[PDB]
């Protein structure tokens, strides 16, 4: 009973189920689609834009009550609690939208079950981004990451010592540290045949702050497409 | 000025 | 027991601090040199600095394209996979190469021919508003204590990737990157014994330098409609 | 499609 072994399998186990309880997997919900500018691609579908950014924001809910579940997140300043959340909401969003991808369809599906094609995932907002994450997602399937390790790649993007205007980027990038042993630890455990498999899936958080980085950007031309302002938590967070 | 995310922390 | 034999990763290891060292001068091994221009506040863009800067930038591309035909394999690669792959990591390794040039009591980075500037003049200098965020990261490498031979596969491991769009044999990419991860991990490991999580804690500087390199790319775009000549041939290839 | 770089690493 090594010690630190122990206290890591806790860690795991601990992130997996905060996962899981925030984020329902694309086997186990009700799929269902829509017509709506599904054929062409268009600068907004206003329709798909309501529903988007509704499934988004209660999607960044979910991340909220997910960083809460991950330990030591809520030892942290209020500051950086509300800091590392707001620079690591799109990185969350990414890789969960990229998780729910399906090929033979070309379809992501939010968590209340609705799937959109490629098409109407550019009419609701991704525009000129949409190639970009599609192609990502695809990259993604063959790691065949599952729910712990999905889930502590975003407790890595979330707490995260070398975002901006952090008070303790000193207590945070100790915390970090511990999720990024499990996380190797994890893919050793699981996968023996494919060794530098640590590396690769844990560098897909390249592709996230890349994306990310765009994202931020798309946002902005957004607000300006947008007859009406964006959902407000959506706001606080890209602000 | 948002107030929600704080709220949403505070649970 | 202590330390296993590596023969040939430790031959890989020394063929890229060469190839690094020899593409990039160290700090210490600089003559360093200030201008008094545009020293005291931050201004919208100082043509005479960015007139420097874009030259130096040019020049470091120049290292690099040199740096990367070093590096064991790149050349096996086409040519068609060797631009492809520069492309995509150039501005990457131009963030990289200036932060590890970055003196922290004066506040200042320094340039290859010893031109040193501060905060201020690399903010009017082309920075913009991505200087203190690319500050922020130059001082977080610091603790990390990285040498010619960190710095150099680190480079390598950013170019050498086996992900990027448009490659034509992105699986023989893949080949020529994994013996730069074992070799990093193994240079870490005798020189930080057992002080260790040093091996992820570098290798996600990669993700650091993504990115600040997505968002350079846009400001490189606000730069060439701000600049009153043409943005560098090398530069735009660069970029394209 | 690429002059300069192109000539860099032809040699
Ligand atoms: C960065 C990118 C690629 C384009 C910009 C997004 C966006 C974010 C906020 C406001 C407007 C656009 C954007 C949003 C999301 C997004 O909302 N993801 C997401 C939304 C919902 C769910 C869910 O219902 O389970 C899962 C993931 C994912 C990807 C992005
Ligand atoms: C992303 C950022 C922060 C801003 C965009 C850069 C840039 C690139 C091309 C044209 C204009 C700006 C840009 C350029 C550099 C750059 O040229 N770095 C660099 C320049 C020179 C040397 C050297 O002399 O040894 C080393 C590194 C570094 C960082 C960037």
């Amino acid at each position: 009973s090594y010690e630190m072994t122990a206290e890591l399998d806790d860690l795991t186990e601990k992130i997996r189920k905060a996962h899981q309880e925030t984020f329902p997997s694309l086997c186990q919900l009700g799929k269902y689609t829509t017509n709506s500018s599904a054929d062409h691609r268009v600068r907004l579908d206003l329709g798909l834009w309501d529903k988007f950014s509704e499934l988004a924001t209660k999607c960044i809910i979910k991340i909220v009550e997910f960083a809460k579940r991950l330990p030591g997140f809520t030892g942290l300043t209020i500051a950086d609690q509300i800091t590392l959340l707001k620079a690591a909401c799109l990185d969350i969003l990414i890789l969960r939208i990229c998780t729910r991808y399906t090929p033979e369809q070309d379809t992501m599906t939010f968590s209340d079950g609705l799937t959109l094609n490629r098409t109407q995932m550019h009419n609701a907002g991704f525009g000129p981004l949409t190639d970009l994450v599609f192609t990502f997602a695809n990259q993604l399937l063959p790691l065949e990451m599952d729910d712990t390790e999905t889930g502590l790649l975003s407790a890595i993007c979330l707490i995260c010592g070398d975002r901006q205007d952090l008070e303790e980027p000193t207590k945070v990038d100790k915390l970090q540290e511990p999720l990024l042993e499990a996380l190797k630890i994890y893919i050793r455990k699981r996968r023996p045949s494919k060794p530098h498999m640590f590396p690769k899936i844990l560098m897909k958080i390249t592709d996230l702050r890349s994306i990310s980085a765009k994202g931020a950007e798309r946002v902005i031309t957004l607000k300006m497409e947008i007859p009406g302002s964006m959902p407000p938590l959506i706001q606080e967070m890209m602000e | 000025r948002h107030k929600i995310l704080h709220r949403l922390l505070q649970e």
